[PDB]
């Protein structure tokens, strides 16, 4: 073939195959990150995986603070994740300062995406594997779930998840919405709580997964403590 | 064999095979419709979700460049965006010359000339997508579509995307040059309700005109009345 | 081209037989024979120590220095060890022919990329066409024992005075017990080797590309 | 084995065949002819384009008016033939913003081929897959047609073709061209001749050409496209004369 | 196949096999080991004699990147000098701007990125080299850092690089560094690294060791000699 | 000459009608009738001395004329046409693929590609089954020979064996043939079906007008 | 294996793209030059008129500046992008130094050019050998010649392009003291070379004379018609 | 330096290929087209159950513990062989008229513009292969004869032996099977000749193309 | 290596004839084999139409159901055309040896570029190879026959109750008939391929590594 191995070069069919390999990058990593929308409140949940005891805990986290009211989580290559999340940083701050107002989600989700697009036209570089959620409230519109994919596409969403298990969790997510009623704080945080248990069957404990919210009550993106984690679940088993 | 892969490359018996690609690339876009009409022209194109869980109001498939231009795609997505914003910045610098709104041959000879700047340096690839842009200047309408290879086409009507032949020809079937408008955009629903293979809905379709006025995206209730008949 | 709803009907349960004979060989059948073979060798009959104790009796008069043939058997320990053999090697053989059709119909639509998952599935189905080969060799020696000793014990026969074509009929059978436990040794061995490849690379063979 | 890639290599027998594929291509291109005559100068081309939805708002698909004296049709590869006329009527502007004269034919059709020549020589580029002719007027050396072709090289033609066909529109206009004969009302009618001979298509349809002709009227070059009733009576004038021609046998 | 032949590649199944490849290379090195206690952070490094020719003191792969900072690394040398002199650059132009001295998380980060972007371009390959960083400020505390060849970066109460890691982590895992303090864990430094060394494959090795913490004022520097001795002569007894 | 060219695509026209209805109704029915035919109780029998046949030979301390199997004749009289047939239907897709091929150009060979890969399975299987014909053949003439020895030499004891194991040979042979023909009907069926749009129409109806 | 880059020597040595340039040469029309005493006269056949096709355009030998000319066999684009820069560098020569070319000095130039473009990788040698013609101020003819590779050097009398084998031989074997003495041997001399190979004597050749103090001149057809009609009738 | 008669000669010979190709492609191979079609509409080719075509073999049957007369071959098989062998031979010599044409087509070797020569090699090998299929189907067909002769022979002298018998009779339904296969494959590759000649036959006539602009 | 003057005489004699009669042949032998052989096809005899008359008499007693054979001749139609063919087989072997050994003698120096004219000198050496195994395959042939024919006559004297090795026999001529018919196309066709191939590239076979350069060295 050949017609892989170079990101620039077209397919006879015209699909790119490399940003294709790219995202099954994301899956490689064995995490899976879901993010569901509320009327009031957004929350981003995560698997969190230690492989050694001797690591700290808390060092490692793919939720990220790229301003002060926007959150994201990062699935994917782990360098890759960190470099985007340093680029969005360096995005929403530069927003802040030419333009006065903080970034939107959408324009932040929209300035990240179309430089993965510049990764994924120009040869020499390669798309970084990973893909981004992003979390916040916008005063207009509301609470906002927005995803970066390695191929430039930077579509909102009601809710979504990304990693091994993203099929599955959309599928599961899919029917809460069909059967819509609301969705408050507590009730969001269930949903995704139990979207990723049951997708997992892992049947968590509280240091084995990592959730961030936001809230119209309190717009800026906090990541609640084990105690907080542990608090939900065991609402979710007794009920 | 090396012509498949080089971009700067002409193939035996002359052909740019990498750019025939890029179109094969546009083929399998989803379907996009576009009508010139006497008093206006409508674009369309199928904006089918893989699911509920998907907003439609984030992101749009028909954009405007200016007043009284917008435009619509069939190909890759981030592509699309990349040139919708050099076409916008390419209007305002018109504006700024001339203090006049770009015409639409104007806009479209400028986008296909960035088009055509991307094909020629090995580096980079072309542009996977192809356009449909519908403009209303000097009291006329305006619909042209405009390639990866950097080319340019005036069309009183035409078809891109998914089954982009049966289209143009179910087209070429019913187009009237008398057409109004307010018909025309229910020959283009009608067009692509060729190509759906699916139940379309006010969500999986978005469709946008141009006239006097200038260009819009008529609403989701919009289109559910024109859908209703 | 046009599908017929019986003609869909006899497609969908070929496929479904196919996929669950697939399953059933790899899970419970093969594991069984794995244990049977084990079994087999472990049997006395299979490990003979000394050869010549195998030595059939070749009953045909000493040509008188300077009368008739009587009947001839064969050797009853070879052919008991072929009686056991050569089902296993027929089973083999099907049991090949089972999977290489349930990869080839685990085959995707041709496609200009992603295509290293074809590329496992045709690695995967080169080893099993290997294997029957192989089996299909034994086959052919099993078939060459009874020609070959026939035509040795005729040769003997018809002339006396060389002791050296008895002394070949005897080797033959010595040669093919060493053959017939060596086929009962690789036809574990390729039963194990197919589980392996089958089981290590299953991902990819179910599912090659991707999604 | 391969000496037929990246334009810079020579091969054996010192042929460069990139330049030579693009060559090729030129020949899928729709025809385009152009005729020289005593008192003017035509370009006529068969717009290839032939499909029902589309659309006449341009002044000419493949004809274009680099300056005021001069024009050119374009045979080839659109985008890059749209980049060589952008870079036509600069590079004409430019001349007229040093001297304050218009610029010569073969100056012009010159420079654009040392571009199209460097584009060949360095590496990266691909060569132009573009032939266009040139029509223009000039002081020194009258009505001048000119052709060039994706290797640099230019020549002047009394008349000639490029594209499709072209080796039988030569051959038809080597007979049938009368050297310091024609008029430009002759030279119309050969071009109609010549087209019909070429073009696939039984019935020329004055849709499926477009015609362009150069004079000099009033001491200023007007250059004029024949509107579709012109060219409706001029295939109207050659159907009858050559039915008048099989009437007589 | 011509996946691996590049970082700017990626393999059908996702992986980008030349940063593997890279992570390979410090398995050649010999080992080295770094533990944070509550004082501070001890580094330790089995750093084979080729020759007796070669001075000691010598193919040091214990650095200094700042005076509050201490480097050990694993993978090739030139890389590892290389990072060390971006990694000093790095946090001198930090104090030069912000006027104090770079927090441990956030050079980490930087040098991080540094190796990070190497990854992705194709021009020029993945660093060689695995390094761990470490320092003790009274504000942040004992901080241990390791960063792989791909640009991933995490703490650790303790870790190990190199040819023995999977060894050294289970020898560290049972050591309980928290309560521990630095006199004591250069003694079980010491330990582990004269387990883990294979003295049939590697002939000798002499121990290279340093600290970081608030008994040096935050301050990394090579142990004295005597502390050295000590520690050597308890690591030989309880070997046995 | 178009009057050449409109015959030859009558006949393609007949061709492409032919294969269409073959995939549609006839190989889905061939493959239901042929794993019927498996599931057969004569295909498939337990102990194969039932299978066994007599040699009515003398015996040493001229012969009664010897029969074939009866058993492995009826199996082979309805085994042969369905070798027949299914030989027949590969040639007659392999010649509407070979029409199918396109007009050799320098871009777009995918879809060419394709079709020469099916093109090989194609190959592969027109030799087994190429190979099953021969073994039917050579079935009667090693069973002739071996019965002929046999009366030749009434002594050797092992020629008795050799005829009795060509027998059981070629009944596992030819449960094996019909293995084999069902799993070529499938797996035909399958590549074709998946792969039929590129290979009814190779280079794809799109024109870029580049030029 | 190593042909296929300028830069790459092969084993033994040979740089092999500049001898397939060389090669490209060998493809082009024949031109000739000899150096009378008083007059350097450069001839080049001419392809074919075809009928339709206006001969002004196509013109092989041109003139740097008053006092000097070439002529080429080779690539007839990169033969004018080199006549153009030679030109250039003639005229900033006369700019710098206040004086006019020596033929030396231009043939070292294009010859340094032609080397420039050899050496790098990215870009094709020139595909044309020159015969550069003038006279120096002492008055003393010259002719040199130029090739893709960059080497240059002086000929009494030379050929390149097609037939340059055939016709340079006959010019050894015809080339004199004698035929250089008269300004019409000379050109006659040159006539008969290129009649050696060339399809027909005076439509298919264009000859030009340079003469001690003169501009150039291109023979008119009917005196070029004279000239072979005067060696056609002394045979 | 060709003699005024050597040109001559040459020339007719290259002149009378280019007829005798043009002629076959655009007139035999319809005609053999459908009159294989026709053959294989014949009722002889069409034979349903093979039982029928199974002749009588006369040799005495041995009785349980004298000269067999002559035995005839089957009229059936013996008369469809007589139908297809001309056939076969036809198809041999025009594919051999085939690749004359087309090598006497190709060009003067040159480097580059080598894809018309490539479509020249492309279709030579294809011809060629039908070349190696109709030779193979020459040698079953001679064989026939030879085996069958060699099973009623061996049959005739062990009458004891009736597996003879069987593969007397076997031969005979394998050869009608194969005969008719290769009526079946000869329409097929008339037809798949027809097919790439006429596809390809722009290059094949004129592989380099025309004339270039000649940059020189 | 040291040479005497009648070394170089005689390697030089070598040369020239062979030069010369390369020359000979294809610029003269190979149109008049072209014309003989087309003529030869053209004859009556190879294109007999009803190959029963091609079949002739064998005088097996056929056996009665319940004395000898006679001298069995060969078959007078196919002899005389093989008569014919045999000279004409072995000819064009010949001729193509010498047109092996014309390349070969102007193959050049081995050298590490300028290798496309002795690519051409290998292509052409291929094709005239690929005849040359051809002929062979003929000639083998030839011999295959009057064997086969043989053996067929006395199998069927020996078994006369079996008529299949009579029929044998007769379709052993049928096919020779047709396969010498494809002989003679096939002789005319290699005589005409390798002087088209030959008078084609022959500038190249005879001067591969080409005309001096201007020696930058």
């Amino acid at each position: 073939a050949g017609f892989d191995r170079h990101i620039t070069i077209f397919s006879p069919e015209g699909r790119l195959y490399q940003v294709e390999y790219a995202f099954k990058a994301i899956n490689q990593g064995g995490l899976t990150s879901v993010a569901v929308r509320g009327k009031d409140c957004a929350v981003i949940v995560t698997q969190k995986k230690v492989p050694d005891k001797l690591l700290d805990s808390s060092t490692v986290t793919h939720l990220f603070k790229i301003t002060e009211n926007i959150g994201c989580v990062m699935t994917g290559m782990t360098a890759d994740s960190r470099s985007q999340v340093q680029r969005a940083r360096y995005e929403a701050a530069n927003w802040k300062y030419k333009y006065g107002y903080e970034i939107p989600v959408d324009m932040l989700c929209k300035r990240i995406a179309d430089i993965s697009q510049v990764y994924t036209q120009n040869a020499e570089m390669r798309p970084l594997g990973c893909c981004m959620i992003l979390i916040g409230i916008d005063e207009e519109q509301g609470p906002q779930v927005y995803k970066c994919d390695p191929a430039g596409y930077y579509c909102g969403f009601k809710a979504t998840a990304a990693g091994v298990k993203q099929t599955e969790s959309t599928s599961f997510l899919e029917k809460k919405v069909k059967k819509k009623f609301d969705w408050t704080f507590e009730q969001t945080v269930e949903t995704a709580i139990t979207c990723l248990s049951t997708v997992l069957s892992i049947d968590f404990k509280p240091s084995e997964i990592e959730v961030g919210v936001v809230t119209v009550e309190n717009p800026k993106f906090r990541i609640l403590t084990e105690a907080e984690i542990d608090a939900h679940l065991v609402a979710l088993a007794e009920r | 064999r090396g012509y498949s892969f080089s971009l700067t490359t002409f193939s035996p018996s002359g052909k740019l095979v990498q750019i025939e690609y890029a179109l094969a690339a546009v083929a399998g876009g989803a379907p996009s419709v576009g009508i010139k009409a006497a008093n206006g022209v409508v674009l369309a194109t199928e904006k089918k979700q893989k699911s509920i869980l998907y907003d439609e109001r984030s992101v749009h498939k028909v954009e405007p460049i200016t007043k009284h231009i917008g435009l619509v795609y069939s190909g890759m997505g981030p592509d699309y965006r990349v040139l919708v914003h050099r076409a916008r910045k390419l209007a305002q610098q018109y504006y700024l010359v001339y203090q006049e709104p770009i015409p639409t041959a104007q806009l479209v000879q400028r986008v296909a000339s960035v088009m055509q700047e991307y094909t020629q340096s090995g580096g980079v690839r072309p542009f996977g997508v192809s356009l449909l842009i519908c403009g209303w200047n000097e009291g006329r309408p305006y619909l042209f579509q405009s390639d990866p290879s950097g080319a340019y086409f005036a069309w009183k009507a035409t078809a891109m995307g998914k089954n982009y032949v049966n289209g143009k020809t179910f087209l070429e079937k019913r187009y009237n040059e008398d057409l109004e408008l307010e018909d025309a955009i229910h020959t283009a629903i009608l067009t692509l309700k060729e190509s759906f293979e699916g139940q379309m809905t006010e969500d999986n379709i978005e469709v946008g005109i141009c006239n006097e006025a200038g260009f819009r995206r008529l609403t989701p209730t919009e289109v559910k009345d024109y859908l209703a008949a | 081209v046009r599908l017929s709803g019986e003609a869909r009907k006899q497609v969908e349960v070929f496929r479904q037989n196919l996929f669950q004979e697939a399953e059933e060989f790899l899970y419970r059948f093969l594991p069984q024979k794995i244990i049977y073979l084990n079994q087999l060798l472990q049997e006395d009959s299979l490990n003979v120590a000394d050869l010549t104790s195998l030595r059939a009796p070749l009953d045909i008069p000493i040509p008188d220095p300077p009368h008739k043939c009587g009947f001839l058997p064969g050797n009853e320990k070879v052919l008991s060890l072929l009686a056991l053999v050569k089902p296993e090697v027929w089973t083999l053989k099907e049991k090949c022919i089972l999977v290489i059709t349930w990869i080839q119909h685990l085959i995707p639509k041709i496609e200009d990329g992603n295509d290293f998952g074809v590329a496992i599935q045709e690695k995967v189905l080169e080893r099993v066409n290997a294997v029957k080969t192989k089996v299909e060799a034994f086959q052919t020696t099993i078939s060459k024992y009874f020609s070959e000793r026939g035509d040795a014990v005729a040769k003997a026969s018809k002339e006396t005075h060389v002791m050296d074509y008895r002394a070949l009929v005897h080797e033959r059978d010595e040669a093919a017990y060493g053959e017939l436990r060596a086929m009962v040794l690789d036809l574990r061995a390729f039963y194990a080797e197919l589980y392996h490849i089958i089981s290590s690379n299953l991902e990819k063979i179910v599912n090659p590309k991707g999604e | 084995r391969r000496y037929d890639s990246r334009t810079t290599i020579f091969s054996p027998e010192g042929r460069l065949y990139q330049v030579e594929y693009a060559m090729e291509a030129i020949g899928h291109a729709g025809t385009c002819l152009g005729i020289l005559a005593n008192d003017g100068v035509l370009l006529a081309a068969e717009r290839r384009n032939i499909h029902k939805l589309l659309d006449e708002v341009f002044f000419s698909e493949k004809i274009y008016k680099l300056n005021e004296d001069m024009a050119c049709s374009v045979a080839g590869i659109t985008s890059d033939a749209n980049v060589l006329t952008n870079e036509l009527r600069l590079i004409a502007q430019r001349y007229l913003l040093q001297y304050q004269e218009p610029i010569p034919c073969e100056q012009l059709v010159t420079a654009l081929c040392d571009i199209k020549q460097a584009y060949t020589q360095f590496g990266g580029k691909r060569p132009f897959g573009v032939s266009l002719l040139y029509i223009g007027w000039d002081k020194h050396y009258g009505f001048q047609l000119y052709q060039s072709d994706p290797s640099g090289n230019y020549g002047g033609w009394k008349a000639t073709c490029i594209g499709n066909n072209s080796a039988a529109a030569v051959s038809m206009l080597k007979q049938d061209y009368k050297e310091g004969e024609m008029t430009l009302k002759s030279a119309l009618a050969l071009a109609i001749k010549v087209l019909n001979k070429t073009m696939d298509v039984s019935k020329l349809s004055a849709e499926k050409v477009e015609i362009a002709t150069l004079t000099r009227e009033n001491g200023k070059t007007v250059i004029r496209v024949l509107k579709q009733k012109e060219v409706e009576q001029l295939i109207k004038k050659h159907e009858e004369e050559e039915a008048k021609a099989e009437r007589e046998k | 196949t011509g996946y691996d032949l590049s970082a700017s590649t990626f393999s059908p199944d996702g992986r980008v096999f030349q940063v593997e490849y890279a992570m390979k290379a410090v398995e050649n090195s010999s080992t080295a080991i770094g533990i944070r206690c509550k004082d501070g952070v001890v580094f330790g490094v089995e750093k084979l004699v080729l020759s007796k020719l070669y001075e000691e003191g010598s193919n040091k792969r214990l650095f200094n990147v700042d005076r509050h900072v201490g480097m050990a690394v694993a993978g090739l040398l030139a890389d590892a000098r290389s990072l060390a002199d971006i990694a000093r650059e790095e946090a001198s132009n930090f104090r030069s701007n912000f006027g104090y001295n770079i927090p441990l998380k956030h050079l980490a980060d930087r040098v991080a990125m540094y190796v990070h972007a190497y990854t992705l371009y194709s021009a020029v390959r993945p660093f060689g080299c695995s390094f761990m960083l470490g320092s003790y400020s009274v504000n942040d505390g004992a901080q241990l850092y390791m960063i792989d060849p791909s640009g991933v970066s995490y703490g650790y109460w303790g870790c190990a690089i190199g040819k023995a890691r999977q060894a050294a982590k289970t020898e560290i895992e049972k050591l309980q560094m928290k309560e521990m303090t630095c006199r004591d864990i250069v003694k079980e430094v010491a330990k582990i690294i004269y387990i883990v060394h294979d003295e049939v494959k590697d002939k000798a090795f002499e121990l290279e060791l340093s600290w970081v913490g608030e008994l040096t004022n935050g301050r990394h520097e090579i142990v004295p000699k005597d502390i050295r001795e000590e520690a050597e002569k308890y690591a030989k007894e309880s070997l046995k | 000459q178009p009057e050449a060219q409109a015959k030859v695509d009558v006949f393609r026209e007949d061709l492409c009608t032919k294969t269409e209805n073959l995939l549609g109704s006839y190989f889905p029915k061939k493959i239901s009738e042929l794993d019927a035919f498996l599931k057969e109780p004569a295909l498939n029998e337990a102990n194969l001395s039932n299978l066994k046949a007599p040699l009515d030979i003398p015996v040493p301390d001229p012969c009664g004329p010897v029969n074939c199997n009866e058993k492995i004749v009826v199996l082979l009289q309805r085994l042969k046409p369905e070798i027949k047939d299914v030989i027949e239907q590969l040639n007659l897709v392999t010649t509407w693929l070979q029409l199918q091929i396109p007009r050799i150009e320098d871009g777009n060979n995918f879809g060419v590609a394709v079709q020469e890969k099916v093109f090989e399975l194609m190959t592969s299987l027109h030799t087994k089954l190429e190979g099953f014909h021969t073994q039917i053949s050579k079935y009667f003439s090693e069973r002739g020979d071996a019965v002929t020895k046999a009366a030749k030499q009434p002594h050797v004891g092992d020629y008795r064996q050799l005829v009795h194991e060509l027998d059981e040979a070629e009944y596992r042979d030819i449960r094996l043939m019909v293995m084999e023909i069902r799993n070529a009907y499938a797996v035909l069926y399958d590549i074709i079906l998946k792969n039929f749009e590129k290979l009814k129409k190779p280079r794809g109806e799109t024109k870029g007008m580049i030029y | 294996s190593y042909d296929r880059a300028i830069t790459v020597f092969s084993p033994d040595g040979h740089l092999f793209q500049v001898e397939y340039a060389q090669e490209a040469v060998k493809k082009g029309s024949t031109a000739v030059g000899v150096r009378g005493r008083d007059i350097v006269v450069l001839g080049v056949e001419k392809k074919s008129v075809a009928k339709l096709q206006d001969e002004r355009t196509v013109r092989k030998i041109c003139a740097l500046d008053d006092n000097v000319c070439m002529a080429f066999a080779g690539l007839t684009a990169d033969a004018r992008i080199v006549i153009n820069r030679a030109r250039v560098e003639c005229q900033s020569h006369r700019l710098t130094v206040e004086d006019p070319v020596t033929v030396e000095y231009i043939t070292r130039y294009i010859a340094s050019l032609k080397q420039r473009y050899t050496q790098s990788n990215g870009r094709r040698p020139f595909g044309i050998s020159a015969l550069i013609v003038g006279f120096d101020f002492d008055g003393t003819p010259r002719l040199y010649q130029t090739d893709p590779s960059g080497t240059y050097h002086a000929w009494k009398a030379n050929a390149i392009g097609r037939g340059a084998k055939s016709v340079r031989e006959f010019l050894e074997k015809n080339y004199t003291d004698e035929a250089i003495e008269t300004d019409d041997l000379t050109i006659k001399l040159v006539i008969k070379a290129l009649l050696e190979v060339v399809q027909s004597g005076g439509k298919n050749i264009e000859l030009a004379v340079m003469r001690r103090d003169q501009s150039l001149k291109i023979l008119n057809p009917e005196e070029i018609e004279k000239y072979v009609a005067e060696i056609e009738k002394e045979k």
